[PDB]
């Protein structure tokens, strides 16, 4: 599954549901603290929708579990991650992903 | 024709003064430059290249004749026939082989025949000092 | 980059003025035609004008209208003075823009002075830089020549067909993007998809001139050369289908594709010809139904295809015994394609080309092994014996079977194709009545090749009529295994072409059996 | 003497003379290759590759003969590199010998020589590139590792 | 049939082709002499510095040196190069101004002398920078294969050698004897062996095709024709013998002996015997044409054109043969 | 030898019938050596 | 930054962000196909002087209006969190 740990508190009542649009500024990294993802470098929040499985299941569960305006850390075990067939040249075929996400501008 | 397998060294049978120009009917030896063997005629597989130990004047001696008649050389376009010394044998093609034809080979084995053919005449072409 | 931009601006301005001028030209031609039709009092002069200026191909008409460049020849152009003056003004403007007639006020002068100054200042040691400056300088001095060379690639289209055109362009780009990448499965699949998308576009067949200008046939031929120089048969089949369709689009496409005939025929083989569309089919499409292309055929290609026919007639085809079929000693199905190509080349528009027929028959008689075990001096099997042997081979499965390919039907098909080829190589009747020595010699050779007795006997052979047999289930002769009437049709065409009908008694005898 | 015989022309010479010397070197390399000299060098290398170290070779040929073992191996590899350098045919002859040069990459003696030989083969023959497999790439990465 | 009923885009394309064929192509602009003059000027390199002995190559000198370097580059075969064609044509036109002249009126002797000096100076503008060696290198690199670049090289060589210039002949002879290569004469022999003659079968096929006259997507006229299939590349085969005859111009026994035998080389080619063989083949073709046309009462226009082409080629070959023996070369 | 070259004595030749376009072949199939015009070729010597 | 590193980073950016589209557009630039549009017929070979009385003066290159058809570039934003799935080739 996905383990969630808060970093900065959020609104606390406006939780996202299916069919909405959520923008997130996140920073992905390997288990050994090897950064590979960061939306701040591109200076553009990442937009996605819950219910079309565009993103991995662990990311959807972590985003839906936490509320608006909350900064939290998500740990994604490999079976909800890419698993054995990981990204060639980016992700090893067996690793858990650590994300530092912050929800904002829920729609 | 460009490889080093077709290089032959001529050594006159005279003890010295080998640098003088060749003469018709003069006995001599032909050596393979790359392998070091000497052309010779033997009773067991005809004409072959043998080692220097087995190279004798009786078998390794050949002469250049103007024509097939029994009884100096321009370097190019001389048509000098080759006759083994102390024999009436001449170098010629082993008659066309159907098996060779089957393999369309160019290895026209060389045989020493008492009459040979009319194409037994051949030219000599010197290679560069680099080769 | 800036020079290329200047050239593009020049060509775009030329196209815009072309549209503007052609509108006025069409209006003026309509007005003159209306005057000619309404006022025809000078009937002789009206007829002469209508024959010369009108009732002519549009290209000839527009060439006649634009023949006023010199005042001496301007009398033959009925264009008004204002229109001619407008065209002269545009031509002068184009010449001034091209540079045809100190601070380098213009880009061309700046580039030329820069190149000359760089050359004078130091002895340049970089070959690439030297080539760059000299090429640029040559473009500066020869701008008009650059425009002349760039004109053939220029094209104009209607605003209603842009969308699909863009799509076509995109597909073409993908194909080009696949040239620099080594061939592989994914690249093969993308190439197939792009070729199919090119197929389905309407612009491909609406504007064959545009496709010829873009040179897509050269690109696909390059790709086929790369893949052939076997692995990836599907791509070769797709390329052959594309070339055949491109040839079928228009006659100029056939002429353009006829140039690569030597390579297409040289690369045509049994292994390449086994599966799908083949380069031999491309050659046949490039040579079919075109009389001048047939006349332009060289004898070396006929010699090569005759050599292929002899080669496949000498030895058996490897895949036949690879599957497990019993060895026969020659390749009938392989030679069928060569016979079809030969008869396509010889016979055009329902008539026989005497030059090609004479060359083909000369090569055939020069190599008797092309005729197979039958019609062979050493063999002497005979037509009836060969066909009966093939029939009895197909009757039993011990030798017919190893099915996809049946040799028993292959024998009859190959012999029928050979007989048809010899039949359509016969000279015309008018040449026969003319008493031409070559025609009589060819007819005598054809009569010497096969006799009449074999023809009548083989025509007399019956068929396998489909009987009812079991109730409710039709016992039909399964095709591609038995004797079909196609052989009879081709060889009665032979009989009519060569022997004809001698008299009433012969006609009645032939009709009887 | 053979290594000095196959030396490439200097880059500071004029274009025409450099091309002539390159042609002379190419035909000399072809003449030496066609007579089996490359196979003879490969046979000598294979004979000398049985012993892992100089001491192991001394256990069979003595210390005096084993003193120059490493130098002889280095000279053989340098001669092979000189023979195959700049010749497309000689490099293409290594299509079946790709494993032969790959398997000796990790050997401590003449590692630079075998690496240079592999570099010369790869930069000239498209065939060896077409026959490159995953294990060869893994070995090349293990070289860095 | 009416033009006003055609679609706008098709009419625009037709007008574009007609304007390109009738106006742009016929327009003539002369820039070769001006470009060559601009490139030949050294600028102020000699003014800014004169201590250097060789100074620096002229821009034209650098250009010809670059072309010579490309020609001398070792390659499997010589490849197409549009820039070399364009620059070779520009140089040839620049040095051909006096030869080409760019109710008979008598020309004064002084006028002839000034014209000859002008031609000599124009040729000196080129052959003093390496053109004479460049054309030899390009011819040798062709490997005896017919193409456009070999035609351009032959045209440039003819333009340089016009009038029997002794300086350029000496330069080419010195280069050939110094290099002692066999590629030049082998390529010349191959190119002479690939020359074409009169073909009767092609003539019959062309006549029959013209008799057909069926249009191929071009309105009513087929719009498909060449010079003639009976004798192609006649200009090239005239240029080859013109170049050969210009090599031996002026009764220079040196070339007259070098062409027969190439001493100092490993192989010798007899160009004179090759010329005789080509003349024999041309004579056989002309005899066959005469035999075919003897029965006909009146020669048609196509036969007259073919006869004129063949006789012009034979005239050029005869002139070259006269040049080989004009001097008392035993 | 090639076309257009004068024929000499003791030179092998190939004879082709103009009317029938067949070589002057020597038939030996039946055990008796005969001459016939057939598609197989046979060399001949025209000795003065 | 050192020179070699500067050149390497510039070339890396060009290769990984602009090489493919530049090559495709360079290939497409050879041909000149033009539609018949009101913008097409508005193109003038010579731009008239704003003040007036001046002609035969070339405009600045690359500043006019072009109507030749060139396919637009296509790019795909990078993202390493989306679910990992014939399939079309990836975009730049």
């Amino acid at each position: 599954g996905v383990e969630i740990e808060t970093i900065s508190p959020g609104d606390g009542r406006t939780f996202p549901k299916k069919g909405q649009t959520c923008v997130v500024h996140y920073t992905g990294m390997l288990q050994n603290g090897k950064k590979f993802d960061s939306s701040r470098d591109r200076n553009k929040p990442f937009k996605f929708r819950i219910g079309k499985q565009e993103v991995i299941k662990g990311f959807e569960e972590g985003a839906a579990q936490m509320s608006l305006g909350q900064r939290a850390k998500l740990t994604c075990t490999p079976d909800v991650a890419y698993g054995a067939t990981g990204h060639p040249g980016v992700i090893p075929p067996n690793a858990t992903l650590i994300f530092d996400v912050e929800l904002l501008n829920l729609e | 024709c460009t490889h080093a397998r077709s290089l032959w060294r001529l050594e006159p049978l005279r003890i010295s003064w080998s640098g003088s120009h060749l003469r018709w009917g003069q006995p001599l030896r032909i050596r393979h430059v790359t392998t070091g063997r000497y052309l010779a005629l033997t009773e067991d597989q005809g004409l072959v290249v043998v080692d220097a130990c087995k190279a004798h004047t009786k078998a390794t001696s050949f002469c250049f004749r103007v024509s097939k008649e029994k009884l100096e050389i321009k370097y190019g376009e001389s048509l000098c026939f080759v006759q083994h010394v102390a024999s009436g044998l001449w170098l010629t093609y082993a008659a066309p082989d159907p098996k060779a034809l089957r393999l369309g080979v160019l290895k026209k084995k060389a045989i020493l025949h008492q009459e040979g053919h009319m194409d037994d005449a051949l030219f000599l072409t010197r290679c560069q000092q680099e080769e | 980059y800036f020079c290329d931009q200047e050239l593009q601006h020049r060509v775009e301005s030329l196209a815009a003025f072309a549209e503007r001028y052609v509108d006025k030209l069409q209006a003026n031609q309509r007005s003159r035609y209306a005057l000619l039709m309404r006022a025809f009092t000078m009937s002789a002069a009206e007829t002469a004008r209508r024959t010369r200026e009108f009732r002519s191909p549009p290209q000839e008409q527009i060439n006649m209208l634009l023949h006023f460049k010199d005042e001496a020849d301007e009398e033959d152009c009925p264009l008004p003075e204002d229109i001619r003056q407008d065209l002269q003004d545009f031509h002068q403007d184009l010449l001034a823009h091209c540079g045809i007639q100190k601070k380098p006020q213009s880009l061309q002068e700046l580039v030329s002075h820069m190149v000359v100054r760089w050359a004078q200042e130091d002895y340049v040691q970089s070959p690439e830089l030297v080539r760059a400056m000299f090429s640029l300088l040559h473009r500066q001095y020869d701008g008009l020549g650059e425009l002349l060379r760039a004109l053939p690639r220029a094209y104009t289209i209607s605003p209603s067909s842009v969308e699909d055109t863009m799509s076509l362009l995109e597909c073409l780009g993908q194909i080009r993007s696949l040239l620099i990448v080594q061939m592989g499965p994914q690249e093969e699949n993308l190439m197939i998809q792009s070729i199919g998308n090119i197929m389905n576009n309407k612009v491909f067949y609406q504007h064959p001139n545009l496709m010829r200008a873009l040179g897509m046939h050269e690109t696909v031929m390059e790709v086929m050369v790369n893949v052939l120089g076997i692995r990836f048969p599907k791509m070769v089949t797709s390329c052959c289908r594309f070339l055949c369709y491109f040839c079928r689009i228009s006659r100029q496409n056939q002429r353009s594709m006829f140039d690569h005939l030597s390579y297409l025929l040289e690369n045509s083989g049994i292994g390449l010809g086994m599966q799908g569309s083949t380069p031999l089919d491309v050659a046949a499409a490039s040579v079919i139904d075109n009389n001048e292309l047939a006349l332009a055929l060289q004898e070396q290609d006929l010699e090569k295809v005759v050599s292929y026919l002899a080669g496949c007639g000498l030895q058996s085809c490897p895949m036949l015994l690879a599957k497990g079929y019993p060895d026969i000693g020659w390749n009938p199905c392989g030679g069928e394609r060569y016979l079809d190509f030969l008869r396509f080349a010889v016979f055009v528009n329902g008539e026989s080309v005497e030059e090609n027929a004479n060359v083909v028959v000369r090569l055939l008689i020069r190599k008797p092994e092309c005729f197979g075990p039958a019609l062979r001096g050493e063999g002497g099997s005979g037509l009836l014996a060969a066909i009966e042997e093939a029939i009895r081979i197909s009757e039993d499965p011990a030798r017919d079977g190893p099915n996809r390919v049946h040799l028993g039907h292959a024998i009859m098909s190959f012999y029928a194709a050979l007989i048809d080829l010899l039949g359509r190589c016969a000279p015309e009747m008018h040449l026969i009545q003319a008493g031409k020595g070559e025609a009589l010699r060819i007819r005598a050779i054809l009569r010497s090749l096969v006799p009449l007795d074999d023809l009548v006997g083989i025509i007399s052979l019956p068929l396998q009529i489909p009987t009812l047999g079991k109730d409710g289930a039709l016992v039909q002769p399964k095709m591609s295994a038995s004797f079909v009437p196609d052989h009879k049709a081709s060889m009665v065409l032979f009989l009519d072409r060569v022997y004809g009908i001698e008299n009433q008694d012969f006609l009645l005898h032939v009709l009887d059996v | 003497d053979l290594i000095g015989y196959f030396e490439p022309p200097s880059e500071e010479l004029q274009h025409e003379e450099k091309q002539s010397k390159l042609r002379s070197l190419r035909n000399r390399q072809s003449l030496f290759q066609e007579e089996g000299m490359l196979s003879l060098v490969l046979n000598c290398i294979d004979r000398l590759n049985v012993y892992t170290t100089a001491a192991h070779f001394a256990e069979y040929a003595g210390e005096e003969a084993a003193e120059s073992w490493k130098e002889i191996v280095n000279l053989l590899y340098e001669l092979l590199a000189s023979l195959i350098r700049g010749n497309r045919a000689n490099c293409a002859l290594f299509s079946t010998n790709l494993d032969w040069v790959v398997s000796k990459l990790d050997r401590l003696e003449a590692s630079s020589g075998i690496l240079e030989v592999l570099y010369c083969v790869l930069i000239e023959s498209p065939e060896v590139l077409n026959i490159i497999q995953e294990n060869h790439i893994k070995s090349i990465i293990s070289l860095l590792d | 049939t009416p033009l006003y009923n055609l679609p706008t885009h098709r009419a625009c394309n037709m007008f574009l082709e007609s304007y390109k064929a009738a106006w742009i192509l016929t327009e003539d602009h002369s820039f070769e002499d001006r470009m060559i003059d601009d490139l030949s000027k050294a600028g102020e390199q000699e003014e800014e510095e004169e201590e250097v002995e060789e100074k620096k190559p002229d821009p034209l000198h650098q250009l010809v040196l670059h072309f010579s370097r490309t020609a001398l580059t070792e390659k499997s075969k010589l490849d197409e190069d549009y820039l070399y064609m364009a620059y070779a044509d520009i140089m040839a036109k620049s040095c051909h101004l006096e030869e080409g002249g760019e109710e008979e009126v008598e020309v004064s002797f002084e006028e002839k002398e000034m014209e000859k000096q002008r031609l000599l100076y124009q040729q000196s503008r080129l052959h003093t920078r390496g053109a004479a060696e460049m054309v030899l290198q390009m011819i040798s690199a062709c490997k005896g294969e017919t193409g456009a670049m070999v035609s351009s090289t032959l045209k440039l060589g003819i333009s340089i050698l016009n009038g029997g210039n002794a300086e350029v002949q000496q330069k080419m002879l010195d280069y050939l004897k110094d290099k002692k290569e066999v590629g030049f004469f082998q390529s010349i022999q191959a190119l002479m062996q690939t020359c074409s003659v009169l073909d009767l079968n092609a003539f019959e096929r062309q006549n029959k095709a013209e008799g057909l006259g069926m249009v191929n997507e071009d309105g009513t006229v087929i719009n498909r024709q060449n010079g003639e299939k009976v004798m192609a590349d006649d200009e090239f085969t005239q240029d080859l013998f013109r170049f050969l005859q210009l090599l031996c111009e002026g009764h220079n026994n040196d070339f007259q002996n070098y062409l027969r035998t190439q001493t100092g080389n490993t192989t010798t080619i007899n160009i004179i015997i090759c010329t005789v063989d080509y003349l024999l083949r041309l004579q056989e073709s002309i005899s066959d044409f005469y035999w075919y046309y003897s029965g006909k009462d009146v020669i048609e226009e196509q036969g007259k054109r073919n006869f004129s082409k063949a006789m012009s080629v034979a005239k050029q070959v005869f002139n070259s043969l006269t040049e080989y023996i004009q001097g008392p070369c035993t | 030898r090639s076309e257009g070259e004068k024929v000499r004595v003791g030179d092998d030749l190939i004879l082709v019938s103009v009317s029938s376009e067949r070589y002057l072949h020597l038939s030996t199939a039946s055990g008796e050596l005969q001459v016939d015009a057939s598609f197989m070729q046979t060399l001949w010597n025209m000795n003065p | 930054l050192p020179g070699p590193l500067r050149a390497g980073y510039y070339d890396l950016l060009i290769s990984i962000h602009l090489e493919s589209a530049c090559r495709s557009r360079r290939s497409m630039l050879s041909e000149y196909i033009v539609p018949l549009t009101p913008e097409t017929r508005a193109i003038t070979l010579f731009p008239p002087g704003r003040k007036g009385g001046n002609a035969r003066r070339h405009g600045l290159p690359g500043v006019g209006v072009t109507t030749s058809l060139r396919p637009p570039h296509h790019f795909s934003p990078p993202c390493f969190v989306a679910a990992l799935p014939e399939a079309p080739a990836r975009l730049s």
